[PDB]
RNA sequence: GUGAAAUUCUUGGAUUUAUGAAAGACGAACAACUGCGAAAGCAUUUGCCAAGGAUGUUUUCAUUAAUCAAGAACGAAAGUUGGGGGCUCGAAGACGAUCAGAUACCGUCCUAGUCUCAACCAUAAACGAUGCCGACCAGGGAUCGGCGGAUGUUGCAGGACUCCGCCGGCACCUUAUGAGAAAUCAAAGUCUUUGGGUUCCGGGGGGAGUAUGGUCGCAAGGCUGAAACUUAAAGGAAUUGAC
């Protein structure tokens, strides 16, 4: 189930068996590449770039049309963010929780959620260190974390 | 005049110990006759008995004719508040005698004071053990 | 009850149908107990069935206020409108949703008053569900609709029209049919009205709503 | 419906899997599709996702097509819907 | 004998022993 | 030995429930455990309604009802015959009488 | 007020009736084999602040995971240190009553407390007396949240209602072909045909959660925790009598 809850929900996506892009997709790889690069220039991120491609531009799956994942495309183009998206959003949420909890010292339920989110942040940072996706000297400092985001 | 009814208000207050028959003006700031069940009995246990309320109701009926009170609004109530809320044993007889003793009855209402959420009831957490 | 005291007769406002409302007492003149000051009882509970000679509205209660004693009469005025315990206890049923709203609207005459509305969800003609509940996110919208309709029909001319829309169900029906987009909302009307503050006697505006006595 | 002893798991009925959960089917398949929404006027070729999440527009008047909801995007009454497929 | 009151008696004995030991250090 | 599957109360999916006080002894009992009844009766009974009918000023006055939800602890409910002791097989019968 | 009485209040007006102001506590009915939360726990309206499950997804990363010594957050009620508040109720105490006796059960008046703020405590029948994660194995209907479809009514696409289906949750009913000492359990099943992973923890009954040492706490106390000696039974479930 959930790592930090008792839920057992299974809602997710189901990729089609057909790996080839659908026939009606008449967009070349160059157009998709330019769109992804422009979005990454506009401060977007892979998760919220894939949805924009899926909805507005009718691209069901980037890995099908271009043959490679969004993060790989950005890294090859060199536009990839310095911090992975999931860790960035976890750090942002922890910063917001700390900012709220600063003025509410008796809100002893957001302190527990803060402990949970910090544990998740540390686990993800350890994983990214093991695979050399972060500098080995990286460290999550709570006081200066808000400056990062 | 005759036929047309002059109205008083009977604030019957029937607890488990006494029974008050109190006739007032429509405002309630006056008082015509106020007699309890304990006036008509010589033992302070029988005050709540139906017969004591019967006697007290007879007396209120006798008093309320000379001033022209030809009909009553009955406002029956019990202890209310945080204590018991059901009317006492003498609540009915006191009403019934009013009907029997040539007295007209207007609207009948229940005005037991109910709290939306009261203070702590006495007796403790384990309750009154017998 | 004494050989003293005077038998005065109350006068309900002209807005109702029958003005004669029982009889009252007061000390005649003894010492400092002035009859004029002593008759400022200022509260009379009536059923509104007598004031309209119709029996189906017996569930209501009208609180009249004695304003000026003159000509052996008392010349009352509106001071509140509440419910009997019978109707309120009959309405609240299990397997149902109770929605209560209240507002502190103000009239042009500076009569600060508080209004309360009460409503209940209604089962459909073809309903197999045995509960007929509502989600809190819906009862909140119902409460907002109640409040806005209250402040819409109020915030207008003098209280004369306000009680002209109280003895009938104008606020209640309007709330009923302005919320059918959310829930059916059966049995909707004003539970009670509390007068928070009166401007002043004003010395004469009371006679504009009274007959010749 | 004694049990699966009568049906064949290899070749199950073609309509019973139209109702099971997408993950729990014999082979996982999406429940969505892509549709080319046609407006009342011209510019009728815009392609949108069934379970869309962004409020798409049109070049002409921005002609708001769909609202994202908990499920299928709420297409307007004025916009006509036809679907494209593989 | 109720075990609650046995526990209470044990607590009284413990505090009395502590006082006696503090008397002589 | 577990006499009842639900433990004598009606608690599932929660940890705490505020109590009430028995109407006879004022003993604190959990709200779901307490024996709750809803009694609705005429203010005046059949022997009285006849004498109050003609005594009423107008014939259109309907006689008023009274409604009361009462709660009883297990001891008071059993002693007052609100609920009796049932057999082992009839204990599971949750169907109300009639 | 009581089974019955008295202690107490009262012609200086007790109890009762109507109006109004203030104070503190409490949120009836609606309220459910219903909801949320890691548990403790949470029930008037409205605004703000951050958080969360489930559902939907042809979005993204790609093993990042499960359980966990040491080490940490939170933890009813009572209790402790001060400030405020102090309605009701009420340990201690006093009095009345009952009684062979009543430091109790029953009445009345009440102190700490009950409410709140800043700190301590770390225990409950903290219970589902049932650790967490994963797979499989009977049926049924109801219900809560989300979603998909059909449907034909609403003083009104959508909302309310009806029917079918999927995921997630709290439960419930019938039945073993299962298990069990049995009560009973759809998990407490898939166990001599014994092995999915992992943490904690028990070894006849007392002495005893006691002595002592260590350690946390202002204290009350908490965590860890024996031995000598004594004993043939203690105990669980069900059965027939007796009461
Ligand atoms: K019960
Ligand atoms: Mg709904
Ligand atoms: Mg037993
Ligand atoms: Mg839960
Ligand atoms: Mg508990
Ligand atoms: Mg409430
Ligand atoms: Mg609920
Ligand atoms: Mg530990
Ligand atoms: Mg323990
Ligand atoms: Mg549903
Ligand atoms: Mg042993």
């Amino acid at each position: 189930g959930r790592m930090h809850s008792r839920g057992k929900g299974i809602s997710s996506s189901a990729l089609p068996y057909k790996r080839t892009p659908p026939s009606w997709v008449k967009t070349a790889v160059a157009d998709v590449d330019e769109l992804i690069t422009k979005a990454a220039k506009k401060g977007q991120m892979p998760s919220q770039i894939g949805v924009l491609l899926r909805d507005q531009h009718g691209i069901p799956l980037v890995k099908s049309v271009t043959g490679s994942k969004i993060l790989r495309i950005l890294k090859a183009h060199g536009l990839a963010p310095e911090i992975p998206e999931d860790l960035y959003f976890l750090i942002k949420k922890a910063v917001a929780i700390r900012k709220h909890l600063e003025r509410n010292r008796k809100d002893k339920d957001s302190k527990f959620r803060l402990i949970l989110v910090e544990s998740r942040i540390h686990r993800l940072a350890r994983y990214y260190k093991r695979t050399k996706k972060l500098p080995p000297t990286w460290k999550y400092e709570s006081t200066t974390a808000s400056t990062l985001v | 005049r005759e036929g047309e009814h002059v109205f008083g208000v009977a604030h019957i207050f029937a607890s488990f110990n006494d029974t008050f028959i109190h006739v007032t003006d429509l405002s309630g700031r006056e008082t015509l006759v106020r007699i309890t069940g304990g006036m008509k009995v010589k033992a302070d246990r029988d005050e709540s008995s139906p017969y004591a309320a019967m006697l007290a109701s007879q007396d209120v009926a006798t008093r309320c004719k000379e001033l022209g009170i030809t009909a009553l609004h009955i406002k029956l109530r019990a202890t209310g508040g945080n204590k018991t809320k059901t009317p006492g044993p003498g609540a009915q007889s006191a009403l019934r005698a009013l009907a029997r003793s040539g007295m007209k009855i207007g609207r009948i209402e229940d005005v037991t004071p109910v709290p939306t959420d009261s203070t702590r009831r006495k007796g403790g957490r384990r309750g009154r053990r017998l | 009850p004494f050989t003293k005291k005077q038998w005065y007769d109350i006068k309900a406002p002209l807005l109702f149908t029958s003005r004669n409302v029982g009889k009252t007492l007061v000390s005649r003149t003894q010492g400092t107990k002035i009859a004029s000051e002593g008759l400022k009882h200022r509260v009379f509970e009536v059923s509104l069935a007598d004031l309209q000679n119709d029996e189906d509205q017996a569930y209501r209660k009208i609180r009249l206020r004695a304003e000026d004693v003159q000509g052996m009469n008392v010349l009352t005025n509106f001071w509140g409108m509440d419910f009997t315990t019978d109707k309120l206890r009959s309405l609240v049923r299990k397997w149902q949703t109770l929605i209560e709203a209240h507002v502190d609207v103000k009239t042009t005459d500076n009569y600060m008053l508080r209004m309360f509305a009460i409503g209940f969800t209604k089962r459909r003609p073809n309903q197999v569900k045995r509960t007929c509940y509502a989600q809190a996110s819906q009862i909140r919208q119902i409460r907002r609709k109640m409040v806005e309709i209250m402040v819409n029909q109020a915030a207008s001319c003098d209280l004369k029209e306000l009680v002209n829309k109280f003895i009938p169900e104008v606020i209640g029906k309007e709330i009923e049919k302005a919320t059918s987009s959310i829930f059916p909302l059966q049995n909707v009307y004003v539970r009670k009205v509390k007068i928070l503050k009166a401007p002043k006697f004003d010395l004469g505006k009371l006679m504009e709503v009274h007959g010749d006595y | 419906m004694v049990l699966q002893n009568d049906i064949d798991l290899l070749n199950p009925p073609a309509e019973l899997e139209k109702l099971k959960h997408k993950k729990k089917r014999l082979v996982q398949s999406p429940n969505s599709f892509f549709m080319d929404v046609k407006c009342q006027g011209c510019f009728n070729i815009t392609t949108v996702f069934s379970h869309s999440q962004t409020v798409v527009v049109c070049p002409g008047c921005q002609t708001v097509l769909c609202q994202p909801t908990g499920g299928k995007a709420r297409l307007t009454e004025g916009c006509s819907f036809r679907r494209k497929g593989d | 004998m109720r075990a609650k009151w046995k526990k209470k008696r044990m607590r009284r004995l413990k505090r009395k022993r502590r006082k006696m030991r503090q008397r002589s250090k | 030995t577990f006499k009842r599957r639900n433990g004598g109360r009606n608690k599932h999916g929660r940890g705490h429930v505020k109590y009430i006080r028995c109407s006879n002894c004022a003993k604190c009992c959990p709200k779901d455990k307490a024996i709750k009844r809803f009694l609705v009766r005429n203010i005046v009974e059949q022997a009285a309604v006849r004498d109050v009918q003609e005594a009423c000023v107008h014939d259109g006055y309907v006689l008023p009802k009274l409604y009361a939800k009462v709660h009883h602890c297990v001891s008071c409910a059993i002693h007052a015959h609100i609920v009796r002791v049932r057999s082992r097989e009839n204990r599971r019968n949750r169907e109300p009488p009639q």
